[PDB]
Protein backbone atom coordinates (compact mmCIF):
# COMPACT_ATOMS: atom_id res chain seq x y z
CA UNK A 1 0.00 0.00 0.00
CA UNK A 2 2.67 2.25 0.84
CA UNK A 3 3.61 2.31 -3.17
CA UNK A 4 0.27 3.36 -3.73
CA UNK A 5 0.17 6.14 -1.42
CA UNK A 6 3.63 7.66 -2.21
CA UNK A 7 2.32 7.45 -5.93
CA UNK A 8 -0.53 9.75 -5.24
CA UNK A 9 1.81 11.75 -3.26
CA UNK A 10 4.45 12.41 -6.27
CA UNK A 11 1.82 13.15 -8.58
CA UNK A 12 0.08 15.69 -6.74
CA UNK A 13 3.51 17.25 -5.89
CA UNK A 14 4.37 17.14 -9.52
CA UNK A 15 2.04 18.45 -10.49
CA UNK A 16 2.21 21.93 -8.33
CA UNK A 17 5.56 22.20 -9.35
CA UNK A 18 4.71 22.23 -12.99
CA UNK A 19 2.16 24.97 -12.12
CA UNK A 20 4.55 27.43 -10.61
CA UNK A 21 7.07 26.49 -13.13
CA UNK A 22 4.66 27.71 -15.77
CA UNK A 23 4.07 30.79 -14.05
CA UNK A 24 7.04 31.94 -12.97
CA UNK A 25 7.75 31.60 -17.31
CA UNK A 26 5.20 33.53 -17.99
CA UNK A 27 6.06 36.48 -15.44
CA UNK A 28 9.61 36.45 -16.66
CA UNK A 29 8.41 37.16 -20.24
CA UNK A 30 5.92 40.26 -19.28
CA UNK A 31 8.99 41.45 -16.79
CA UNK A 32 11.50 40.80 -20.10
CA UNK A 33 8.98 42.92 -22.73
CA UNK A 34 8.81 45.83 -19.55
CA UNK A 35 12.51 46.08 -19.52
CA UNK A 36 13.36 45.93 -23.20
CA UNK A 37 10.96 48.93 -23.49
CA UNK A 38 12.67 50.92 -20.45
CA UNK A 39 16.15 50.04 -22.08
CA UNK A 40 14.60 51.73 -25.47
CA UNK A 41 13.08 54.82 -23.32
CA UNK A 42 16.52 55.53 -21.53
CA UNK A 43 18.62 55.06 -24.70
CA UNK A 44 16.72 57.52 -26.51
CA UNK A 45 14.98 60.20 -24.00
CA UNK A 46 18.45 60.44 -22.32
CA UNK A 47 21.31 60.57 -24.55
CA UNK A 48 19.74 63.36 -27.27
CA UNK A 49 16.28 64.49 -27.96
CA UNK A 50 12.41 62.69 -28.51
CA UNK B 1 16.37 60.13 -36.44
CA UNK B 2 16.02 58.87 -33.04
CA UNK B 3 19.86 57.79 -31.88
CA UNK B 4 21.07 54.31 -31.35
CA UNK B 5 18.30 52.65 -32.46
CA UNK B 6 20.05 50.98 -35.59
CA UNK B 7 23.59 51.66 -35.79
CA UNK B 8 26.29 53.71 -33.34
CA UNK B 9 26.86 57.28 -33.61
CA UNK B 10 25.22 59.21 -36.40
CA UNK B 11 23.59 56.51 -38.88
CA UNK B 12 23.64 57.16 -43.04
CA UNK B 13 22.06 54.32 -44.31
CA UNK B 14 21.83 50.29 -43.27
CA UNK B 15 22.17 47.42 -45.83
CA UNK B 16 20.30 43.97 -45.27
CA UNK B 17 21.84 39.99 -45.90
CA UNK B 18 20.26 36.94 -45.55
CA UNK B 19 20.65 34.22 -43.37
CA UNK B 20 19.39 30.82 -42.22
CA UNK B 21 16.64 31.46 -39.81
CA UNK B 22 17.13 35.21 -39.69
CA UNK B 23 18.58 38.50 -40.80
CA UNK B 24 22.25 40.78 -40.76
CA UNK B 25 21.84 44.30 -41.01
CA UNK B 26 25.30 46.31 -41.43
CA UNK B 27 24.70 49.60 -40.44
CA UNK B 28 26.65 52.93 -41.66
CA UNK B 29 27.75 55.71 -39.02
CA UNK B 30 29.84 58.46 -38.99
CA UNK B 31 31.76 59.35 -36.12
CA UNK B 32 34.00 62.84 -35.04
CA UNK B 33 37.76 62.53 -34.25
CA UNK B 34 40.69 64.37 -33.33
CA UNK B 35 39.08 67.54 -31.82
CA UNK B 36 40.26 70.68 -30.36
CA UNK B 37 39.68 73.61 -27.98
CA UNK B 38 38.56 76.88 -28.10
CA UNK B 39 37.16 80.07 -26.25
CA UNK B 40 33.30 80.79 -27.00
CA UNK B 41 31.15 83.53 -26.22
CA UNK B 42 27.13 83.14 -26.48
CA UNK B 43 26.33 86.99 -28.45
CA UNK B 44 28.50 89.61 -29.80
CA UNK B 45 27.10 93.10 -29.37
CA UNK B 46 28.42 95.66 -31.87
CA UNK B 47 27.27 99.60 -31.99
CA UNK B 48 25.03 98.51 -28.81
CA UNK B 49 23.07 95.67 -31.07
Amino acid sequence: EAEVQIDRLITGRLQSLQTYVTQQLIRAAEIRASANLAATKMSECVLGQS
Amino acid sequence: KRVDFCGKGYHLMSFPQSAPHGVVFLHVTYVPAQEKNFTTAPAICHDGK
